[PDB]
């Protein structure tokens, strides 16, 4: 009973840490993509206004 | 030739194009021939289009020779490779270029058959391994994954499944002969050379072609190697032939797709992959099928290999391919190291095709091995490391695992009788050490034929044309049953009398090593 | 009147952008381009406006060989799918193009695919019960009309036979058709299920079929696979509203419906919140589920298979699915190998309608007493494996007998497999089943042996098998006595 | 004349297997005959029992599989693969007109043991084998028993007493 | 400095064992002459010491030539190695030497620390192709070559892949691993070191380096802390030429 | 409020569709301000303002009995108390499944009528003893 009570908590924190490390890697990648979007410039958009 | 535009920038293997003033429409997945020089040409492919006018392009050859300002011509046609029976003997390049060593065109991306163009799987594909052919049988049209860490036996399993098909396809007609297509993605060129030399040594390349996209090759060529292999399998499907298709491996194909998608600024996702990498592998594996009798009854089987890391299965790609495939095989390093080779984990390994692939002689055998191993685990798991257990379940299971341990494939006739003896208890009095020597004497030698016991009209283990009666009638049939029992009983008595007595008397120093080497050579040849 | 036309301006995977010269159509509006260009017909639904004249559209087929600035015809509305009696015994993709090769479909009307959910006035707060006829379901897990059910089963657990029997029972008892939706279905299991629906005559090609089929296969893009369940639900809402009846909706894995929607949101560029599931998880799931409700005019119940990645229930996709489900039909290989069929494990299963405010009082008290009994039986089985049955008192072995009798009585045959295995199937009512379990609980039927309850249905039917067994044993005794007396 | 035949999915199936039988009988080599079954399948006109039996007739009467020779060639495994295809894949069962070819082949090859399996299988399934072929099989059996061809020589060779990998020839 | 990899016809795999004198290596991972070796390991495990010992043992008896490539190595270990080769007279200036030493160290920028191994291969493939000699190619280490381009891909604007590596990692590593190979002309018996940060095998750079080698020697903190050196885990490491036929059956 | 976790999910949708920088458990970072705007509007007004009231019982979903979730602890960092229902007890028959250890009322002692205050004190002491005497034996 005790071993099971520890095993469920261990599996839970294992999956918690797994999901948090996945979310973290995702937010790193999205931060970098966003920084690159900021690095890229806007164009001119020249057209007739009259 | 009329061009579409000119190169604008390159990022390693990736390129980009800027269209000319004469704005001409370009399709989405066609081929672009770039004129890097006056003679040499760099083939390429369109991968995306943009509002302002630009073309992201993957380059399939001569990347170093690319420079800005070059002309860029268009084909107006999808990618296609040479196709036919004039390719089974030769290594190739996924562009069809034959690789050296010391007409008909087919599309790389075709839609898979619908349900009406298919048939439920009914015939087996013999890997030659008792492990696979008993408990998780492989059918034709049955895509089945191979997982495991590094250096477990994945390539060896997928290559012995090819070597087994040389003895048979020579004999049988060329309509039911399952051929094969190995596909190496990102593997070392010396591994490819050793595979070439091995299949040439065993004459297995007559029924086996190879698709090579090495680590030095472009990411787009590693991306399109499995499509080339599948396209080769598709003419066999439409011509009724049977064909196998191996991928070593898809994790590198997905790394290459990641490289492509990130360099072309596609939106990333889990493990930095895009969203449609599940759809990428579904474009490929779903092309495997068991076609309909309205469609030649051909078939394409698949054995995709995928390397795990620290026995992880929660990974994205592993999760996806398991969600796609019609079963799986799972190799373990903790068992590979423990003398268990092939180091399967039978509980995690699954074949949803349980019996419809198996033969009449095979259903009884594999069902007995299931009803033996499900109990062997409940017993072996609870017993200590030091307890002695004298029970038919633990005995038959240990001897069965010994028989499951073997280098290289095994003939069907060889695979059945050695397990029939276990399931019916004939292989109980022998020792756990001498099981493979028992098997070597049963199959290759013939003890009753040597020692005069010839009270058996037809049943002997030297003809090897008897398995074609075993597959049809089955050993449980009344004419084959008693002769089988008599041959096995007489072989067992001759063994236990002549050999098992001499064995235990070898209480020397070099004799025990000469015997250990004998048993570990019998394990290899059998 | 004329029809609107636009021009492509970029293609990135499934995503395509379409410039126009007039007011952009609404979102989810369908845009067709002729089959002469691509080689096959091609439809794209608007998802995301970019300016006053651009329209991002997700594509449901392969956009290969699609040139730039090709003309693209606006359908005038969203994806109109067939509906009706002619739909039965057929297969349809998301667009309503039949893929079973069995000729055209002779339909009268053609409804759009993204119909709004029923209003609160159209709802019916009264929670009702669907008489399934399967005592195992009816006792412990009463399928609520207009409710959601989870189905947890891998391979070789009778999942197919269960869903076929459910189709049959709802087709004959409540007179209502059904519908299956294979989202990301393995095409081998698609063949093995489309041929089982011919061997079981649930789809009588030369007669009256019962279920509609909608197969969005793995070879299809996620823009299609995500819009498959909406197709099957448009098929079901016609039978709910117009035919005015009850309907089943079987849904291949919600895990793969969520994955497909994640892929759609990825291709659209939406930042993944969590492990990789879309940020619009609960929104896209609720737009589907809130249409799956009871009404004053009929009902659609939905049995949904769910895959749990890594056996973790805390993941947001399972957790959001459970927040909408009402019952959980768990299946176990253990009871299946032990002969019990249907392979339901009632103690680890659970339901939401288990309340006498919803159901009658006797059915609740009986079910809770059976759950208490089986819990005590699990405890005593864990004691017997340690101590032994002889250690137990006379009171304990009585309930261990009654629990064994109950577990053997849960084993039921099936009219689906009546041709395969030979034994008849039994459609047993609700009140009769409650009286049977109340007798078996009050002990007024204890003289019957254990094995007589194996693979039967109803107390009024098992007694014939008990009499047959007694007659057989008496005939074997009368044979052995005279065979010994003659010699 | 020919009864109705239906596919798995219920579609109508052709029965006019006439000209394909002559297309098989004209096959100079018994693999071009198997290459006609592909066209029969692709034409929605699968092969019948008489068609499989024409194929077995050509597997017997032809000299080789293709123009050039082949290593490990065997007519028997070809026939038995056709029989397992007839029985397991399709369901059609062979007849005396088929086991006749199978037995004439085993008599020509001289594999008297498989011949006795064919006699015990025709006698288990309730078929009357030709006594001419039974006598020829027993004649070849007595011949091999006289000339020591009953078993090979490499099995009659004495086993090594030493447990050497070289002595056992692994 | 950049050249195309040897064609499959040009390549040549000859099964020939190398005697290192080391007792783990001579049993579990019998190194193949002309093949590739990889010392996977974290920090503080002894891979550099194993490289120094293998130099001490092989290069003396090696009648051919040798090349060492320091890629992000410490400059103190570079000094110690140069002074050791001078004391052993492997480097004999007044006489004749048989060891090239190329060094781009931790102090050097990434464009150097990435373009060192290619310099060492410009040195080695000359002795292989032209001179026809046998060559030794020690590399310490491939991980600094990897992270040198990882530190630059972000500045180039390439979107990063998972754990913080460049998207072109597999291709960039393959362009080096395929150039590192014996041919018909000669044989490079290469040895490589690899840094496994945090002792995490799931790292994709080791995961991609596994396939591209023949002897995947592995070192572990658990064996190192127990007082056992070289801290090899024979169960976690396995070679390619560990066959029945290539080596003795006993 | 049934429920705040799905309010935070809806605002998370809006944030991620606006490409706002996420934070812990995918959330932007102003979800605490988002909930404080909502739960600070609850108050017992003063006699200078009418002595009215706005009581607020928000509902929040846990995962596998985990009060260490980000939203759960953000809202415990705002609310004036806690009532914790346990799925272990809900499965084990006790309904309502309140855990008295993990539940508390930080202010309600002043509002509890003396007739109920004394009974609550007695039963609080009784259950504080029961929780210990029930666990110390552990079936010994
Ligand atoms: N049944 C067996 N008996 C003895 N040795 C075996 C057996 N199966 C595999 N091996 C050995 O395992 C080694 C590696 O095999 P294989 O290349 O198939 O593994 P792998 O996992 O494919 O390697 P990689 O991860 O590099 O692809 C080979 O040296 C082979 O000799
Ligand atoms: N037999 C041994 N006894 C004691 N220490 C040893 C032994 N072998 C190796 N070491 C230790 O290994 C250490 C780390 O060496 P180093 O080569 O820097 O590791 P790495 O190559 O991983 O950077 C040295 O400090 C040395 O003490
Ligand atoms: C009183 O009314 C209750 C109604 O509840 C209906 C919804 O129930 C949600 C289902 O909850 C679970 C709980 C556990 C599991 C297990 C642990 C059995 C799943 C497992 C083994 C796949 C991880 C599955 C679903
Ligand atoms: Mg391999
Ligand atoms: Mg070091």
């Amino acid at each position: 009973g005790n071993i099971t009570g520890l095993m469920q908590l261990a599996d839970y924190t294992y999956n918690k840490t797994r999901k948090e490390l996945i979310t973290a890697e995702l937010l790193e990648i999205i931060g970098t993509m966003t920084a690159m979007h900021a690095g890229k410039k806007v164009g001119l958009k020249k057209t007739e206004f009259w | 030739k009329q061009k579409i535009g000119f190169v604008h920038g390159i990022d390693g293997t990736i390129a980009t194009i800027a269209p000319a003033a004469s704005k001409v429409t370009v399709p989405y997945n066609t081929v672009l021939e770039i004129a890097v020089s006056a003679t040499n040409i760099a083939n390429a492919l369109v991968f995306n289009l943009e509002k302002d006018g630009s073309i992201g392009v993957i380059l399939l050859d001569n990347i170093s020779e690319v420079r800005s300002g070059q002309d860029v011509y268009a084909t107006g046609s999808l990618l296609k490779i040479p196709v036919g029976f004039h390719m089974l003997g030769k290594i190739i390049n996924p562009l069809g270029k034959e690789i050296p060593t010391g007409t008909k065109l087919g599309l790389v991306e075709e839609m898979a058959p619908n349900i009406v163009s298919r048939q439920p799987v009914n015939y087996n594909l013999l890997t030659g391994y008792k492990v696979i052919d008993t408990l998780i049988p492989v059918g034709r049209g049955q895509r089945e994954l191979i997982l495991g860490d590094r250096q477990t036996g994945k390539t060896s399993i997928a290559l012995s499944t090819i070597l087994n098909q040389t003895k048979v396809n020579n004999e049988i007609l060329s309509k039911n002969n399952v051929l094969s297509v190995y596909v190496s993605i990102g593997q070392r060129c010396s591994n490819v050379a050793r595979i070439h030399r091995l299949l040439t040594e065993y004459d297995a390349m007559k029924y086996c072609t190879i698709v090579a996209a090495t680590a030095a090759d472009p990411a787009g060529l590693q991306y399109l190697a499995p499509y080339a292999g599948t396209t080769l399998g598709e003419e066999f499907r439409n011509s009724g032939r049977h064909i196998l298709l191996v991928y070593d491996d898809l994790s590198k194909q997905a790394v290459s797709y990641r490289q492509i998608s990130l360099l072309l600024r596609r939106p990333p996702g889990r493990e930095a992959y895009p969203g449609d990498v599940f759809y990428l592998h579904s474009r490929l594996l779903e092309r495997s099928a068991m076609m309909s009798p309205q469609k030649g009854s051909g078939s394409l089987t698949s054995l995709p290999i995928v390397e795990t890391l620290s026995n992880d299965v929660t990974a994205y790609i592993v999760t996806n391919v398991i969600s796609i495939t019609d079963g799986q095989i799972y190799l373990d390093a903790k068992l590979f190291t423990g003398g268990q080779r092939p180091a399967v984990n039978i509980g995690l390994s699954v074949s949803r095709v349980g019996s419809s692939a198996q033969n009449k002689a095979m259903k009884k055998v594999g069902g007995a091995l299931k009803m033996l191993m499900g109990e062997y685990r409940k017993m072996a798991g609870e017993q200590t490391s030091g307890s002695q257990n004298v029970s038919p379940v633990m005995i038959r299971g240990a001897r069965c695992l010994q028989l499951f341990n073997q280098k290289g494939p095994s003939y069907f006739m060889d695979a059945i009788v050695a397990l029939y003896a276990v399931t019916n208890g004939y292989m109980d009095d022998v020792k756990l050490q001498y099981s493979k020597f028992y098997e070597f004497l049963l199959l290759n030698k013939d003890l009753p034929v040597l020692y005069g016991q010839v009270n058996n009209k037809y049943f002997y283990m030297y003809n090897k044309n008897l398995n074609y009666f075993i597959r049809y009638f089955g050993l449980n049939h009344e004419i084959l049953e008693p002769e089988l029992k008599k041959y096995i009983e007489i072989h067992t008595n001759l063994f236990l009398d002549n050999y098992q007595s001499r064995m235990n008397e070898l209480k020397s120093d070099e004799d025990l090593v000469q015997l250990k080497n004998l048993l570990y050579a019998c394990k290899r040849t059998v | 009147d004329v029809k609107q036309v636009g021009y492509v301006q970029q293609i990135i995977g499934a995503v395509v952008d379409v410039t126009f010269t007039d007011s952009v159509p609404p979102v989810l509006t369908a845009l067709t381009v002729d089959a002469k260009e691509t080689g096959t017909l091609l439809t794209m639904e608007i998802v995301q406006h970019l300016d006053t004249k651009t329209a991002r559209c997700i594509c449901m087929s392969s956009t290969d060989m699609l040139r730039l600035r090709t003309p693209v015809v606006n359908t005038g509305s969203q994806i109109t799918v067939p509906v009706g009696e002619a739909t039965l015994g057929r297969i349809f993709n998301v667009m309503g193009d039949a893929i079973d090769q069995r000729g055209p479909v002779k339909n009268k009307v053609r409804w759009p695919i993204h119909r709004k959910a029923p209003t609160l006035a159209e709802q019916s707060g009264k929670d009702e019960v669907l008489v399934t006829g399967i005592k195992v379901i009816d006792l412990i897990l009463p399928y609520c009309k207009g409710g959601k059910i989870g189905l947890f089963g891998g391979a070789g657990v009778g999942k197919t036979v269960i869903i076929m029997e459910l189709i049959n029972n709802v087709a004959k008892g409540h007179g209502g058709y059904s519908v299956f939706a294979g989202v990301g279905e393995r095409t081998r299991e698609g063949t093995d299920l489309y041929l089982e629906m011919m061997g079981s005559k649930v789809i009588d090609l030369q007669g009256d079929s019962k279920c509609v089929l909608v197969y969005g296969q793995m070879n299809e893009p996620p823009g299609a696979r995500a819009r498959v369940a909406q197709t099957a639900l448009t098929m079901a809402e016609y039978f709910r509203d117009e035919a005015g009846q009850d309907v089943l909706l079987f849904v291949d894995n919600v895990f793969r419906f969520t994955q497909a929607n994640s892929e759609v949101s990825a291709l659209l560029g939406r930042i993944p919140a969590a492990v990789g599931y879309q940020p619009t998880l609960a929104e896209d799931l609720g737009m589907l589920q809130e249409r799956i409700t009871s009404t004053v005019k009929g009902s659609i119940t939905s049995v949904q298979a769910v895959y749990v990645p890594a056996d973790d229930i805390t993941d947001p996709a399972p957790a959001t699915t459970f927040s909408h489900l009402d019952a959980t039909t768990v299946l176990s290989r253990s009871v299946a190998e032990a002969g019990i069929y249907p392979a339901v494990e009632p103690l680890e299963c659970a339901s939401r309608i288990m309340d006498p405010d919803a159901i009658d009082v006797n059915h609740y008290n009986v079910a809770m007493d059976i759950v208490e009994m089986l819990t005590k039986y699990k405890e005593l089985q864990d004691i017997i494996a340690v101590l032994g049955i002889d250690e137990l008192s006379e009171e304990d072995k009585l309930i261990v007998d009654r629990a064994r009798k109950v577990a053997k009585f849960m084993s039921q045959p099936f009219a689906v497999a009546e041709v395969f295995t030979g034994m008849k199937g039994y459609y047993v009512q609700l009140e009769d089943c409650v009286s049977d379990f109340g007798s078996l609980l009050m002990g007024q039927c204890d003289n019957i042996p254990e094995m007589a309850f194996y693979m039967v249905g109803g107390l009024d039917s098992v007694k014939e098998k008990a009499a047959k067994m007694a007659a057989e044993a008496a005939a074997m005794r009368e044979r052995a006595r005279k065979a010994a007396e003659a010699k | 004349a020919g009864g109705k035949r239906y596919d798995l999915f219920g579609y109508e199936v052709s029965v006019a297997t006439g000209p394909f039988i002559e297309e098989i009988k004209k096959a100079q080599f018994y693999d071009d005959a198997g290459e006609v079954i592909v066209k029969m399948n692709l034409a929605n006109t699968p092969p019948d029992l008489q068609t499989y039996n024409a194929v077995l007739e050509r597997i017997l009467n032809c000299k080789s599989k293709r123009s050039q020779p082949v290593k490990g060639e065997n007519k028997f495994a070809a026939m038995m693969d056709i029989l397992e295809e007839m029985d397991a894949r399709s369901g059609i069962k062979p007849n005396a007109e088929s086991w006749g070819y199978v037995l004439k082949e085993l008599v020509q090859a001289g594999d008297f043991r498989l011949g006795w399996v064919c006699i015990a299988g025709m006698k288990s399934l309730g078929i009357t084998p030709d006594q001419a072929l039974v006598d020829a099989n027993e004649a070849n059996a007595a011949k091999a028993k006289a000339a020591g061809t009953d078993f090979p020589a490499y099995l009659k060779k004495a086993a090594p007493e030493s447990f050497d990998t070289k002595a056992w020839g692994i």
